[PDB]
RNA sequence: CGUGCCCCGUGUGGCGAAAGGGAAGCCGGUUAAUAUUCCGGCACCUGGAUGUGGGUUUUGCGCGGCAACGCAACUGAACGC
């Protein structure tokens, strides 16, 4: 249980991004 | 064996009751008294250079203990 | 006479009959048999030195006191300083990620009851 | 920006009080004339309440409940901070130098201290702070 | 002066003890009566 | 993007404020006027952990460099090796503008 | 000259715990309370309870090992047995 | 066993939430 | 009540006491009268006022007319003993505030030590006793010597030797204690956090700072030298070490029962020693029978911040604690060397006031008279017969 | 209360080293022949019992230093490292 109380992106890798990292890849290029 | 600078001290040392033995050294090449008090556990030296505050002491030593001055050439 | 002997009925080199020169006040030369030197306790998370702790054989340690053998901080006289200070870190870090995967799962419950209403 | 506020929970980690947790009264970023750095004046608690059972005396209650505390000047780089807060206005400027300096109004700052943190410690929150760091 | 005399310590009382584990003992039994069945 | 991760370093180093190194880096997050901070892939973990608490505390963004001490020493221009770094002015970068 | 191991003289010789009574008399602890009572047999206090266990806490209860010896040669033990 | 990290917690109201900061303890 | 009576017959265990059964007065010391020790100080009788806030340092000039008062205003001042009259005032480094102010211990001529941070001034003092001739002679022997090192003796600003000071000392550490030389010619300077640095003992003639003792197995407090011989009793937070100056290596260790020393003083003759302590508990040694207390005294419900014998044949010494208080005790020892002194105390003194938990901080007996003078936070010295 | 109930862990014992591990004694003198063993002096280690002093305690289990750490002692069962 988590018992609480009663009271611009950090990571910023310089240049969707996950899905055009991925599909990019050798062999969907190659086909 | 132990070594001491102070008069009362060694005087209490030699009022403790196992106080066993004491005596009188006399160096006078280097002119140097030292009084020792064999005392059970250790054997304690009080160093004094001054004959004075010998005689003092040993004046203000205690009466049932006997003090005696060491002979050259220990047999 | 400048050549002595063994006085202890062991003729070997062992490292268990070491032994060193004296000169005696009757002016003869003999050996006097030495026992090991003393180790210096080790941390247990890094092989380092303690500082602070007698470095003596291991009886020795039972009449020195407590306070002799022992550095007043958690874990003190078994661990060092940086090793305590890397284990509260690490502590509290795991305790921080644990909190933050917990609110994930309920952030992650959340959004699948929304979807499911 | 700065997160070592006044009210800012932290635990000392370095030292006889090695993970210990403190609060904050007075951050000294600048440092004095004495400790030439970036220090903290700082009040946590030695000995953490103990947990208490219904098998034992009214008295045995109170005595695990007592707290006691200890105040300290420490440096940040023996600090690591914790994102909590503890909001106390009896811990407002209790300690300053002249009471690090001066043992008398140490010991009644460290008085203080306990008599505050019990009563937080009875209303019943911040049982994070209140309870001892496992490492 | 010393007085010579005889005390006796406190003992070790187990009464609380005895009591939260008979209280919860009979909770347990009104959970097994609860359980039983007809005959 | 590499090739320009190192060329913006290069350019924010020459222009901005820069400092390098763990004590230097824990020190401009104390302080809370760093404005970017990178670590290098081979920094101990513990180190990562402890440093990215504090980013998060300080609300200061905070980078995982792709190489290791030694290929960010290079990169940023030094003959060292250099596990953490902080960037406390960008000078005339785009850095911080992403 | 004799090596003696610590703890294994004099108060641990003098003083035995209430568990190791319990079973060096081989009995049930209603029947020892019951020979306890009978007998006038009655807990102690020994100086160092850690020279006497080193696992003693404050609540352990201590005996006196010649009155175990007494228990031990007491024929209620074969009475007892008899009656079992 | 693991550490803090930041990829999986970032751009997120679980982010927000962590930056505030209340009393929270793990039962 | 009777099945616990039974219970108790068969769990309880069973102990043999012999039960202290004695007259409490019993243990209680038996003490002569106060009045049979009558030279001793009974109630305040002048105030001294006019710092802004908490009096450090006070001290009495060796002829027995000036006081010297240092305080947190930054302000040395030199008053006249019996009518209690600002003489001169005088603000030395601004903010930092006087920790210590004392007296060149010689009559023939006439300095003024203070500790203000780390810088000791030496001031020579405008006062109606000050002819030509004796402030020649002071400059002549404070300008005696012109003829990172431990210590730059230097001249001071032109405000400075223009309002009388004359020579200003600069340490690494912020000085707490200053103690005087018999002869005038060294003094000594402790430091708390001078670390290595902490004591040094400086010769004003050849203008030479020297850290005689780099290892001091513990936090320097205060420092003294002997009445009597070449001897410095250096006082740490636990010990009081006793080096000897002359082939200049430890020569005795004494150690007070307690946690932290607040101050100490050595007697007139040198075999006898006063600790005060902040675990309010005073502490006689006789510093040739032991190195544990001779006697332990606890009369104050506050911390212990003076101690301060009287060096005018006069059998008396003070305590001066934070509960605003003195207790003016009477210590006589006999003259042989050879038998215990009596200790007795003879009076409390009340008056000052208690601020910040603050009270008494500084205590100076006047050198002929049974006169003592308290300097007290509350802002105020009062002088005391 | 009800003459019971709980934990934890294997090769469950013996032998095998007067050179492996290991608590602690040195000097002077002495005999026809023994000596680190005898005499003289001066020490040390282990185990046990127990008293005085001291430490803590009506802020429960002491204080100081940023830190490394320091001091005359300065609660600590089972269990674990």
């Amino acid at each position: 249980r988590l018992e609480e109380d009663s009271s611009k992106p950090l990571i910023k890798d310089l240049s969707s991004k996950r899905a055009r990292g991925f599909f990019s890849q050798d062999v969907f290029q190659k086909i | 064996p132990q070594e001491v600078s102070d008069i009362k001290k060694f005087i209490e040392i030699c009022r403790r009751k196992d106080a066993s033995a004491a005596r009188i050294k006399k160096n006078p090449k280097t002119q140097q008294i030292k009084f020792k008090v064999r005392c059970q556990r250790f054997l304690y030296t009080l160093v004094l250079k001054d004959s004075d505050k010998a005689e003092k002491l040993k004046q203000s030593l205690p009466p049932n203990l006997q003090i005696k001055d060491v002979p050259k050439r220990n047999k | 006479p400048t050549r002595v002997t063994y006085r202890r009925r062991n003729p070997y080199n062992t490292t268990s009959n070491r032994t060193r020169v004296i000169k005696t006040p009757g002016g003869q030369l003999r050996v006097l048999h030495i026992k090991k030197r003393g180790t210096a306790p080790k941390c247990g998370d890094c092989g380092i030195k303690l500082p602070g702790i007698p470095a003596l054989r291991p009886r020795e340690y039972a009449t020195i006191s407590k306070p002799k053998k022992t550095v007043q901080r958690a874990y003190g006289g078994s661990r060092c300083g940086n090793c305590v200070r890397d284990r509260i870190i690490r502590a509290f870090l795991i305790e921080e990620q644990k909190i933050v995967k917990k609110v994930l799962k309920e952030q992650s419950q959340a959004e699948k009851k929304a979807s499911k209403k | 920006m700065k997160f070592l506020k006044t009210s800012r929970v932290c635990l000392v980690t370095r030292g006889r009080y090695a993970g210990k947790k403190v609060v904050i009264i007075q951050p000294v970023d600048q440092g004095t004339k004495s400790h030439p750095y970036g220090h903290a004046l700082v009040a946590g608690i030695e000995r953490y309440p103990s947990k208490i059972t219904r098998r034992m005396s009214k008295a045995r209650i109170e005595k695990r409940s007592k707290i006691k505390p200890f105040i300290k000047v420490i440096n940040y780089n023996h600090l690591m901070p914790t994102r909590y807060t503890l909001e106390l206005e009896g811990l407002k400027a209790v300690i300053n130098a002249d009471t690090f300096k001066e043992p008398s109004q140490r010991e009644e700052a460290k008085k203080t201290v306990k008599k505050v943190l019990e009563d937080r410690y009875n209303s019943g929150k911040n049982r994070w702070f209140f309870t001892p760091l496992r490492f | 002066i010393l007085v010579p005399e005889t005390l006796l310590k406190k003992r070790k009382s187990q009464e609380k003890a005895r009591a939260e584990r008979a209280a919860a003992l009979e909770k347990r039994k009104q959970a097994n009566k609860e359980k039983r069945q007809v005959i | 993007e590499a090739q320009s991760i190192g060329a913006k370093l290069a350019l924010v180093i020459k222009s901005g404020k820069v400092v390098l190194g763990y004590r230097s880096t824990l020190k401009a997050l104390r302080s809370g006027k760093a404005k970017l901070i990178l670590i290098a892939a081979n920094t101990p973990p513990l180190r990562k952990s402890e440093l990215e608490y504090y980013s998060m505390m300080s609300k200061t963004p905070v980078h995982h460099y792709s190489g290791t001490n030694i290929e960010l020493g290079t990169a940023c221009g030094k003959l060292f090796r250099c596990s953490t770094m902080a960037i406390l002015d960008a000078g005339d970068s785009d850095i911080l503008a992403d | 000259g004799k090596a003696k191991k610590k703890g294994k003289s004099g108060a641990a010789r003098n003083y035995m715990t209430r568990t190791q009574a319990v079973k060096k008399l081989q009995l049930s602890l209603p029947d020892f309370r019951k020979l306890c009572i009978w007998k006038g047999i009655y807990p102690r206090e020994p100086r160092d309870r850690r020279k006497v266990n080193k696992s003693a806490t404050a609540s352990t209860t201590f005996y006196y090992t010649k009155d175990i010896q007494y228990l031990l040669h007491e024929p209620l033990l074969q009475k007892f047995r008899e009656q079992k | 066993g693991a550490f803090f990290r930041l990829k999986e917690i970032d751009q997120t109201d679980a982010l927000r939430r962590i930056a505030k900061g209340k009393m929270a303890m793990l039962t | 009540e009777r099945f616990e009576r039974c219970m108790d017959l068969y769990l309880a265990p069973r102990v043999r006491k012999n039960r202290l059964n004695i007259d409490p007065n019993s243990l209680l010391p038996k003490l002569p009268s106060p009045d049979e020790l009558k030279p001793f100080p009974t109630v305040q009788q002048t105030i001294f006022r006019g710092h802004e806030g908490r009096v450090r340092s006070v001290a009495i000039d060796p002829t027995g007319v000036a006081l010297a008062t240092g305080g947190d205003d930054g302000t040395v001042r030199v008053w006249e003993l019996l009518t209690g009259r600002q003489v001169w005032s005088v603000k030395l480094n601004g903010d930092e505030a006087v920790n210590t102010v004392r007296w060149r211990p010689t009559k023939d001529t006439f300095i003024l030590a203070a500790a203000a941070g780390e810088d000791i001034f030496l001031m020579i003092p405008t006062h109606p006793s000050v002819t030509p001739a004796l402030d020649q002679a002071s400059r002549d022997i404070l300008n005696a010597g012109f003829g990172e090192p431990p210590g730059k003796w230097a001249r001071p600003g032109t405000r400075l030797e223009d309002e009388g000071v004359l020579l200003r000392i600069t340490v690494r550490s912020t000085i707490k204690a200053i103690s005087w030389h018999r002869r005038g010619d060294h003094f000594a300077t402790v430091s708390p956090s001078g670390q290595r640095s902490s004591v040094a003992i400086h010769t004003l003639s050849k203008h030479l700072t020297q850290i005689p003792f780099r290892k001091l197995n513990g936090l320097a407090q205060t420092a003294s030298f002997h009445p009597l011989r070449p001897l410095f009793f250096v006082a740490t937070q636990r010990s009081i070490r006793c080096y000897d100056l002359q082939k200049l290596e430890l020569v005795k260790i004494v150690q007070p029962g307690a946690k932290w020393i607040s101050s100490f003083d050595v007697h007139p003759g040198g075999d006898n020693l006063v600790v005060g302590s902040y675990d309010k508990r005073l502490l006689w040694h006789d510093l040739d029978l032991s190195n544990r207390p001779y006697k332990t005294m606890r009369f104050h419900t506050e911390a212990i911040r003076a101690v301060r014998f009287h060096k005018g044949g006069l059998p008396l010494f003070a305590d001066a604690s934070d509960d605003g208080s003195l207790q003016i005790f009477h210590g006589k020892v006999p003259n042989d060397q050879l038998e215990n002194p009596t200790i007795v105390p003879v009076k409390m003194l009340k008056g000052h006031k208690v601020v910040n938990k603050l009270g008494v901080l500084d205590i100076d007996w006047h050198p002929r008279e049974p006169w003592c003078v308290s300097a007290g936070a509350d802002g105020t010295a009062r002088l005391w017969m």
